[PDB]
RNA sequence: UCGA
DNA sequence: TATAATGGGAGCTGTCACGGATGC
DNA sequence: GCATCCGTGAGTCGAGG
């Protein structure tokens, strides 16, 4: 799955393969598909998003 | 799919220990003193805390915060100390010719001291990647030579050579070493990290060292 | 203490491309003005520069092929942004302005690492390149997507962070 | 740096550092103008010292 | 980023190099009102208006487009600076 | 207050049978996404094309079995049939069905299909299945007029026991993608600007493609017409 | 408040000059004359 | 609305009036409505006993004082630009004591600003608050010699500037050596003068580790007390002639002079406490029958050595404590600067006897009151302490003048400041905030008193706790100082109660702070409320509990930051105290008694009270604040309604029927959108602008001064040279815009013509004035107009001119007039926004409401919050609040929930559930199902395991409707958001920091005098500092023109600039700079340092580059 | 004093 | 332009650690 | 050789009166 240092490994690999202008419209794109995306996911907080394990 | 966790370990918001404090226990406590309180806050946010817990909370909070104000001025201070030693150090020519070079260990011995180990990825990294090499290196069947300005998978590749047993340390070009008056040559210096590609003589590589070792100041804790 | 440099407040700019940010448009107006004088004498809007001064002086004075030619006057060239404190090179970077309406500068949400800016209230600096030389200067070696790498570390600089990562993730 | 989780490059530190060994003080003048105790600069004494060999002093 | 960047970084041997070309290039161009050129009509850069397309009033813009293409010379004592103005003068009056 | 607008220009750039571009400005604030969406909708849903719907092939019993003297097995054959591009010329032609039979060392293509009336394969170059010496194919491959995507289980027909069931995949289009960005005309700041891109198969174009979307569409709008 | 010596202000690439190639040899018939 | 409450501890004793620490300060320090004999020696009256009698006629002495009244109404002080103060007069008598001649009289003193009701002063019209100051209570205190470790230092501290810190160690020699005003002398001397015999210390101390010989010196005892005291004389005093009387007078002024030595009343408390003694007055000894006595010294020493030795029951002491830690209110700065003033008129009085006729002299020959005068001026005008007042809303105000600052005069430098001191100290709890403390480097020095904390009558702060006797807890309410808390076993408010027994075998407790588990029995104390351990603005957050301290300061202190609306709304989620606030700060306005309303009008409301008199309040309308903010109260009642004591009239600004009102409850959804939420920015909905929620009026005042010049008077006229009809349009006759029109940036506010400097003018002002054929006028147009950025519409406009009745002006001023110029503000994108729970984030879109997340039922959200802002502020008390909203959204009700008493998740849960049957049960008995885009929803959460499989759609909704979450679609689509969505009503205020205010830009304008670089400031049109750290910037980045350019053309060159500007203008390149004028008046500066700089070339010849101009 |  | 008059008087305080001169 | 005093430094930009 894609996360923080994956992207970076990729920012980095696009940089030195395809250059820096390249890479700026990779960025460009990753920017808005992840935006787009990170929209309509779903994702919020609610007090039960903070689960107490019975562990505990 | 828990948006606390997805958000934790993708990297996009928070840490294991602030998730902890909102579905944990809150944790263990300073003393204004520093010394710590043998009763630790036993909730969390999301049950809530006692009033007597959040004023315990509070003394660590307000040493925090006092900390941080008190340490940005002291790393802006340095910040500008560094500016002001490094400042006439631009990179000044191609090569200065030196026959002088610097040896980067990729093994430190343990504490232990039963033996010497492999040093950490990133630490061997911070030490090669963009270098270039004052000799040749003949490991695993390939020839880095003498000139060479080491990628990173070349970096990779001395790590893995290591690893092998061929190789204990890289000789390599540094400013240390460097006879350039008045700055640093191209060689000496290597990689304009930025780019990923030879220095362009005439960067100035002392302020972007004196701002490149400032600049993380304020987190240094 | 510079002339042709304004301020104001940061607010996210998702539309931009790297190489840009929203500049208000009174703020061009003020920033470029003896460049929209020039231009406004080479054009019909006034006779003269100080006609074409004295047009601008007043704000109901003010008409919209002046906006319009506010707009040929600031094509190709590139303003820099800047935030306080500024710990590196990349405290300062160079944009390529887009006229916008309202108050508040568009910053791009992939530089915001580099300023340590967000959205919680910060505010940025504008300083307009003069000379044919600084503005090259700007352009070439201070554009935003010229450097995407840390010149510390040497990874990059300019990556997905926040909801981006979030996305892509998900 | 690295305990608090910053890459940082040996090359700047390495920069301020021989910034900081940029100077020497004379253990014995020979045969020139300096003084014992006398703080300079290395590479003006490296100079001094090659003209000082190349005059056979 | 400025189309082509990566090329025009091949071309010099320091990246502030190419910036005094450019920059350099840009005020023969604006000196001379662009007479002096290199680009064929269809290559001129454009800037569009409520009209139509124009000519890009950009000097920078030109000088890197005209850059890429090759027919321009850059290096150190090329020539006399008072002759090469005096000659550009000749060819193309301001 | 008084507001007047203009008539919006209506572009188009194409590359082929294949792709094109079509571009919508201004338009009011918000209508830029209030065409997209439904267009996109209704370019990838209701789209009218022809799809692989069942294939039978000799000595196979199921989709999963392996073919004795063929180097690709069943699934990898229904997949490249899944990718035929057929046109339907007469308009009455609600399905066919195709016959393929060929042996020994051959390549087998689309143009091997025996051709039937007012059926035109637009891919005859797309491979189907490598023969070599000894194998053989004997293939009955049913073609349906239709829209949208049918997955093999939901339609679930057979012509005879041992005939496979294919995902069908009646979209000429392949991808319908739009974005909105803002315009201005004059001092008017924040009017939209549409650009809708369209893939197809080449069987329907992506003009054609858009032309009926909008028809369909404004024909709905009549729907309103008599309670 | 001169020119810094760095960058565009570095003596290895500030005195480059650019000329057009039809400037170019239209000096170069004046260097070939005389 | 019905308002529901929860949480079971009943609050035995209210808050105490939170302006008291102000307002009982001031009255105690006045005394101005007690009798002039019966008033104590505390205060002004303190002063008065101090400086008289003046001695050396040779006599004048004080009798009483006297206040009389303002001379103005505070509101005609904030019109005029003067200050609310009362004559103050005082009682003195001229006495000669050989003629025995008595002039009596009753000299005027000059005027003391008087506090206005709410606490707060006028100054100059403008309104002020003095901050209490923290500081050392004076004492005597034993702390650890940090070098020596098994020593111990003991220092005698006075009050500040009443005298010197003492020191008292002992050497490693033995010796133990006294150290006043940086002189270290052995402690044996003083004790000799102070007339000690050997045997009398040996007797005293003896029983000390056989330490005694260290005092023991046989030189000291082989003199008497005169020898001694002149020795000692000549140790602190060399040089000065050895003469008895002056040396009995300075060690007097050092020691025993009450008139300048002074330990605080709590100084000789503490004194007395620690060292077992009592002190008969406030001095270290005395002069008493010719001879020095002791009062201090030998018990200090004693304890000292009993410290030194290990003798149990002596302690070294914590200095940060709250027991040694007091506060100076308004009454003791204002009184100790009153008393340097009074010493400096004694001055004057003393220097003035000696002179003039010696028969004739009267009280009022003697006194000038102009050295008090600036005293108390300079006190209430250009102190530290002395600030501003925020005024922007009530709470501003209120926290404002319960403030606590470490700094300041007599008080500690920002470089003094350590972390000992800015700690949350363990005895803070109660009295002092944990949480309310600036971000930055203020952090920890400004502080706030807590809600129940209360100040006594010795500077200390005081906590109420409930007595408990057996088990039973009381309504018996102790306020204690740390140190007597300290003594106790005190109990939790939250603790269990059947009645008033404790109903818990293990009561959590506090011992000297430290948590500890106990029985009932050993309960001494209880708590009275969570209440008491925070602030006012810290007990305005509800689920406090459930927020990090971090972000809570923030949420806190932007409270104090929010701009009053003209809709604004008390909060659906409450803490109980919002209407509390709003009467503490007379913010609206209420019934004195039972009555009926008569009259009911914007302008004033006419009550008939009980007595059948008619009161006539008038109404507070579109006052203007310090801040800009518009104050305005408007009636609650109507006409007849029938009124009890302390029901509301009027409701202030920021009140919503007298509850605080810092905001909008707004329907919010936390859930990214398309990165304009991005990093902390918040979406806004077009909706909030349409029914003008977050509007609010701001009032800017301008003025401008028409004077008398030596080349002739300027003079407000509306005939301003060359200017047309259009321009003077909205002009009035004199030349004053009119009131009601509208203002634009350029538009000219008041017009006004000055005479121009003497004209020489240029050939070419010459031809041209005879081309056009016109005279050149003899005045110009100096009109103050509309600052850029700026306008509004016109709403006051005062004309103060010379020559007109109740009118003096600045000597040279002819007339000065000031225009108010309001405007109502919308919410607009760069606008900045906050919760109560440290959530702040700017605007960063406006969408058009087609374009907001909806319900299914077809209702848009407000703002929609990105969830990314949660988890790493970990405040978590934002969720539950729109949690509890969101039920309160379709149950049509509010709420209070007491801060650590609060609502608990199922009581919310149940309160969601009746909701969802409102929000649900309606929709189908409308005759609609469950939705598609529903069905889908529902799916995509079972696999999130956010509902249990199996049930029905309306089951699992009603599951997640229970954890808050809601179906939303997407309005640009139609689809739904594949999760879930948390949605309900949130309270968000808009702040002070506003998008309008802070935009600038400048291309060319002034530059300061000396270095001809650009001004600083929006106000001057000034210029972006383009710093050190901006230069290193440019500099790493290579870009060398760019920073020349910076260092050049765009500052300090003038020729460079001027050339630069023409070069545009001209659409010509820029020129290549020159030299910085500033480098120039580099070189100048270090000439008058007679240094020479040369600036040379390569052949090292001389440069000159003032181009010949300062050569001869 | 406040903001970043 | 003339009794005679003769040594002042506010300091004022919760840091801090470095370096480089100054005394047992 | 080792206490001691003295002088000098102690983050940026912006706002307001
Ligand atoms: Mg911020
Ligand atoms: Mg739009
Ligand atoms: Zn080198």
């Amino acid at each position: 799955p894609q996360e923080k240092n994956s992207l970076k490994d990729l920012v980095y690999q696009a940089f030195l393969r395809l250059g820096m202008e390249k890479t700026a419209r990779l960025l460009d794109a990753l920017k808005y598909y992840g935006f787009t995306f990170s929209t309509t996911s779903g994702i919020t907080i609610g007090i039960d998003d903070a689960v107490i394990p019975e562990e505990k | 799919f828990n948006p606390l966790y997805v958000m934790a370990q993708s990297g996009a918001r928070g840490n294991p220990q602030q998730i902890r404090q909102l579905c944990g226990l809150r944790g263990l406590m300073q003393k204004p003193s520093g010394e710590t309180f043998e009763v630790p806050v036993r909730s969390s946010f999301r049950e809530g805390l006692t009033v007597l817990e959040y004023f315990i909370s509070s003394h660590g909070a307000r040493k925090g915060g006092a900390d941080t104000a008190l340490r940005t001025a002291d790393s802006g201070y340095l910040t500008r100390k560094l500016v002001d030693v490094t400042h006439e150090i631009v990179v000044r020519e191609a090569d200065c010719g030196t026959t002088n070079y610097i040896s980067v260990p990729l093994f430190q011995p343990d504490e232990v001291t039963r033996s010497l180990r492999l040093r950490k990825r990133a630490d061997i990294e911070a030490g090669l990647y963009g270098r270039v090499l004052a000799r040749e290196v003949e490991v695993l069947g390939v020839r880095l030579e003498e000139g060479r300005y080491l990628s990173m998978d070349d970096v990779h590749l001395l790590i893995k050579a290591a690893e092998a047993g061929e190789i204990q340390e890289v000789p390599v070009r540094s400013p240390l070493t460097c006879q350039t008056r008045y700055g640093v040559c191209q060689k000496c210096y290597g990689y304009d990290l930025s780019m990923a590609r030879p220095v362009s003589i005439g960067e100035a590589v002392g302020i972007v060292a004196a701002q490149s070792i400032g600049e993380p100041g304020t987190q240094l804790t | 203490r510079v002339d042709y440099s304004g301020r104001s407040v940061i607010v996210v700019g998702p539309q931009l491309k790297l190489h840009q940010c929203g500049l208000p448009k009174r703020m061009a107006l003020e920033l470029f003005k003896p460049f929209l004088l020039k231009k406004m004498e080479e054009k019909g809007i006034a006779p003269n520069v100080k006609a074409a001064r004295r047009m601008l002086e007043r704000q109901r004075d003010i008409k919209d092929e002046v906006w319009d030619a506010l707009e040929e006057v600031i094509h190709g060239k590139v303003v820099l942004l800047n935030r306080a404190p500024t710990l590196h090179r990349l405290g300062i970077q160079a944009f390529q302005p887009v006229l916008v309406e309202g108050q508040s500068i568009q910053l791009h949400p992939l530089v915001c690492e580099a300023f340590n800016a967000d959205f919680d209230g910060d505010q940025m600096a504008v300083h307009v390149p003069l000379s044919s030389f600084a503005q090259a200067e700007a352009r070439i070696q201070m554009l935003s997507a010229h450097n995407l790498l840390s010149p510390a570390s040497g990874e990059p600089l300019a990556k997905p962070s926040r909801d981006i990562i979030l996305g892509l993730y998900y | 740096y690295r305990a608090q989780g910053v890459k940082l490059h040996d090359k700047h530190i390495e920069i301020v550092v021989r910034q900081m060994m940029k100077y020497v003080e004379v253990t014995d003048p020979g045969d020139s103008r300096l003084l014992e105790g006398q703080v300079l600069e290395k590479w003006d004494v490296e100079a001094l010292n090659e003209r000082l060999i190349a005059e056979g002093k | 980023a400025e189309p082509g960047i990566d090329k025009l970084f091949g071309m010099v041997d320091s990246k502030y190099r190419l910036t005094v070309v450019v920059a350099k290039r840009a005020q023969q161009l604006l000196r001379h009102g662009f007479k002096n050129t290199v680009l064929e009509p269809e290559e001129r850069p454009k800037m569009q208006t409520l009209e139509g397309l124009f000519d890009d009033p950009n000097a920078v813009t030109w000088a890197m487009k005209e850059l890429l293409t090759g027919r321009l010379v850059f290096g150190e004592n090329l020539v006399p600076e008072d002759r090469l103005q005096k000659e550009m003068e000749r060819l193309y009056p301001v | 207050l008084d507001s007047k607008l203009k008539a919006p220009v209506f572009t188009v750039r194409t590359q082929g049978r294949e792709y094109g571009e079509f571009v919508l400005e201004p338009l009011e604030r918000g209508f830029g996404v209030t065409l997209g969406n439904p267009l996109r909708r209704i370019l990838l849903s209701s789209i009218p094309g022809t799809a692989v719907t069942s294939v039978y092939i000799e000595d196979v019993l199921h989709e999963f079995s392996t073919i004795p003297g063929v180097k690709e097995d069943v699934v990898e054959i229904i997949l490249n049939l899944k990718e035929l591009v057929v046109r339907f010329l007469n308009p009455s032609l609600q399905t066919v069905t195709l016959l393929l039979k060929a042996e020994g060392p051959k390549e087998v293509k689309a143009r091997d299909f025996l051709p039937v009336a007012d059926v035109e394969i637009m891919n005859p170059d797309l491979h189907i299945a490598t023969l070599e010496e000894g194998g053989r194919l004997n293939m009955e491959v049913r073609v349906d007029r239709g829209v949208g995507y049918v997955p093999a289980e939901k339609h679930g027909i057979k012509d005879r026991i041992n005939a496979i069931p294919v995902d069908a995949v009646f979209s000429p289009v392949r991808r319908v993608a739009f974005q909105v960005e803002d315009t201005r005309l004059g001092q008017r700041t924040d009017l939209d600007k549409l650009t809708l891109r369209i893939w197809t198969d080449g069987s329907v174009t992506p003009l054609e493609a858009l032309n009926q979307a909008v028809e369909i569409l404004r024909e709905h709008l009549t729907y309103f017409s008599n309670p | 408040g001169r020119l810094i010596p760095a960058g565009t202000g570095s003596d290895f690439v500030r005195f480059t000059q650019v000329v057009d190639q039809k400037t170019l040899k239209a000096i170069e018939e004046a260097r070939k004359e005389a | 609305m019905e308002i529901k409450r929860f949480g079971r501890i009943r609050e035995v004793i209210p808050l105490p009036p939170l302006t008291e620490i102000q307002v009982e300060s001031y009255r105690r320090a006045l005394q101005a409505d007690v009798p002039p004999e019966k008033r104590e020696n505390v205060g002004i009256q303190a002063a008065f006993r101090e400086t008289f009698p003046i001695e050396e006629g040779l006599v004048l002495d004080f009798l009483e004082y006297r206040l009389g009244e303002p001379p103005f109404p505070q509101d005609e002080c904030r019109e005029k630009d003067l200050t609310y103060q009362a004559p103050l007069y005082a009682r003195l008598q001229l006495i000669h004591k050989d003629t025995g001649l008595i002039k009596e009289d009753e000299v005027f003193l000059g005027h003391i600003p008087l506090m206005t009701e709410d606490g707060s002063f006028i100054i100059n019209g403008a309104d002020r608050v003095i901050v209490s100051q923290i500081h050392r209570s004076p004492g005597v205190y034993f702390t650890p010699d940090p070098a020596r470790p098994g020593r111990y230092i003991a220092s005698i501290i006075p009050l500040p500037k009443r005298g010197p810190w003492i020191d008292l160690e002992v050497e490693p020699n033995g010796v133990v050596s006294m150290k006043v005003n940086k002189r270290k002398f052995p402690l044996v001397l003083l004790l000799r003068v102070l007339g000690y015999d050997q045997e009398t210390l040996a007797r005293e101390l003896g029983a000390y580790g056989e330490l005694v010989q260290g005092l023991m010196d046989e030189s000291v005892f082989a003199m008497r007390p005169e020898e001694a005291l002149i020795r000692l004389f000549t140790l602190l005093r060399p040089g000065d002639p050895p003469k008895r009387d002056k040396a009995v007078a300075y060690v007097y002024g050092l020691i025993a002079d009450p008139r300048r030595y002074d330990l605080g009343e709590a100084g000789r408390y503490k004194a007395e406490e620690k060292l077992g003694i009592r002190l008969s007055g406030r001095t270290l000894a005395r002069f008493e029958d010719g001879e020095f006595k002791d009062e201090v010294f030998l018990p200090t020493l004693r304890y000292l050595f009993a410290l030194t030795a290990g003798v149990p029951g002596h302690e070294v002491d914590d200095i940060d404590h709250l027991g040694n830690r007091r506060i100076r209110t308004v009454g003791e700065l204002m009184t100790d600067q009153f008393r340097v003033g009074l010493a400096r008129l004694a001055r004057g009085v003393r220097e003035r006897m000696l002179m003039g006729s010696e028969d004739s002299l009267t009280p009022a020959k003697l006194v000038n009151s102009r050295p008090l005068e600036a005293a108390i001026r300079e006190f209430f005008s250009r102190s530290q302490l002395s600030q501003f007042k925020d005024e922007t809303n009530p709470l501003s105000s209120l926290r404002h003048k319960r403030r606590i600052s470490a700094l300041g005069p007599g008080g500690l430098t920002r470089e003094r400041a350590g972390f000992d001191v800015r700690d949350v100290h363990r005895t803070h709890y109660g009295r002092i905030c944990p949480v309310e403390t600036p971000e930055g480097a203020n952090i920890g020095l400004i502080t706030s008193l807590a809600a129940y904390a209360r100040v006594d009558e010795l500077g200390f702060i005081r906590t109420p706790y409930r007595r408990v006797v057996g088990g039973v807890v009381t309504d018996e309410v102790v306020y204690m100082t740390a140190t007597e808390e300290d003594r106790y076993t005190i109990a939790q408010a939250n603790t269990p109660l059947e009645g008033n027994r404790i109903a818990a075998e293990r009561v959590v407790a506090r011992r000297k702070g430290e948590p500890v588990i106990v029985s009932p029995e050993e309960v001494e104390f209880m708590d009275v409320s969570p209440k008491q351990v925070f602030s006012v603005n810290t007990n305005l957050i509800p689920f406090l509990e459930h927020d990090d301290a971090n972000r809570a300061l923030m949420g806190s202190n932007m409270q104090t930051q929010a701009v009053p609306l003209i809709r604004a709304q008390a909060p659906v989620v409450m803490t109980g105290l919002e209407e509390r606030v709003v009467r503490d700060s007379l913010a609206a306005l209420y019934a004195e008694e039972d009555g009926e309303v008569a009259k009911v009008d914007g302008n004033r409301i006419v009550v008939r009270y009980e007595d059948g008199r008619l009161v006539e309040y008038p109404l507070r309308r579109f006052y203007r604040s310090n801040q800009g903010t518009a104050l305005d109260q408007r009636p609650r009642v109507v006409v007849g309604q029938r009124v009890r004591k302390g029901d509301l009239l009027a409701d202030g600004p920021a009140s919503e029927n007298g509850f605080l009102a810092l905001g909008q409850n707004v329907l919010v959804a936390i859930m990214p959108f398309d990165g304009y939420n991005f990093e902390d920015a918040i979406v806004i909905s077009e909706e909030l602008l349409k029914r003008d929620f977050y509007t609010s009026i701001h009032i800017e005042r301008y003025e401008i001064e028409a004077r008398d010049t030596k080349l002739g008077p300027e003079r407000i006229t509306r005939d301003i040279p060359h200017l047309s009809e259009a321009a003077l349009r909205d002009l009035d006759e004199e030349g004053v815009v009119r009131i009601g029109a509208e203002v634009k940036p350029g538009d000219i506010l008041v017009g006004r013509t000055s005479f121009k400097g003497e004209s020489e003018p240029t050939p070419e002002e010459r031809l041209l004035r005879s081309i056009f054929g016109e005279k050149a006028r003899d005045v110009k147009d100096t009109s103050l107009r509309v600052p850029p950025g700026e306008g509004g519409i016109v709403v006051r406009t005062v004309r103060l001119r010379r020559g007109d009745p109740g009118v003096e002006l600045k000597p040279g001023v002819r007339e000065v007039v000031r225009v108010y110029v309001a405007q109502k503000r919308k919410l607009q994108v760069g606008d900045k926004l906050a919760n109560r729970h440290g959530n702040k984030g700017v605007v960063a879109k406006i969408l058009p409401v087609e374009d907001m997340p909806h319900l299914p039922d077809g209702t848009p959200v407000d703002v929609i919050l990105n969830p990314l802002g949660v988890p790493s502020r970990m405040n978590l008390g934002q969720i539950l609040e729109t949690h509890l909203g969101l039920a309160g959204y379709f149950l049509g009700q509010r709420y209070i929930s007491p801060i650590f008493d609060g609502a608990k998740e199922p009581e919310i849960k149940e309160l969601l559930a009746q909701a969802f049957e409102v929000y649900f049960g309606k929709r189908k008995g409308e005759g609609f199902g469950v939705d598609k885009r529903e069905v889908e929803v529902l799916r995509r959460a079972e696999k999130l395991g956010l509902v249990t499989p199996g049930k029905t759609p309306e089951e699992q909704l009603k599951e997640l409707f229970l954890q808050g979450k809601v179906v939303l679609y997407d309005g640009r689509t139609g689809e739904p958001i594949e999760g879930p969505i948390v949605v309900g009503q949130m309270f968000i205020m808009k702040l002070y920091h506003m998008v309008e205010d802070k935009m600038h830009a400048r291309s060319t304008g002034p530059y300061s005098l000396i270095t001809q670089q650009p001004l600083g400031g929006k106000a001057q049109f000034g210029g972006q500092r383009f710093g050190e750290m901006e230069v290193w910037a440019l500099e790493a980045y290579g870009a060398a023109h760019t920073l020349q350019e910076m260092l050049t053309l765009k500052s300090d060159d003038i020729e460079g600039r001027n050339a630069a500007y023409e070069a545009i203008i001209k659409g010509e390149d820029v020129p290549e700079p020159s030299v910085p004028e500033s480098f120039r008046v580099l070189v100048k500066e270090l000439q008058a340092l007679a240094l020479d700089v040369q600036t040379l070339d390569e052949k090292d010849n001389p440069v000159d580059i003032f181009e010949g101009l300062a050569s001869k």
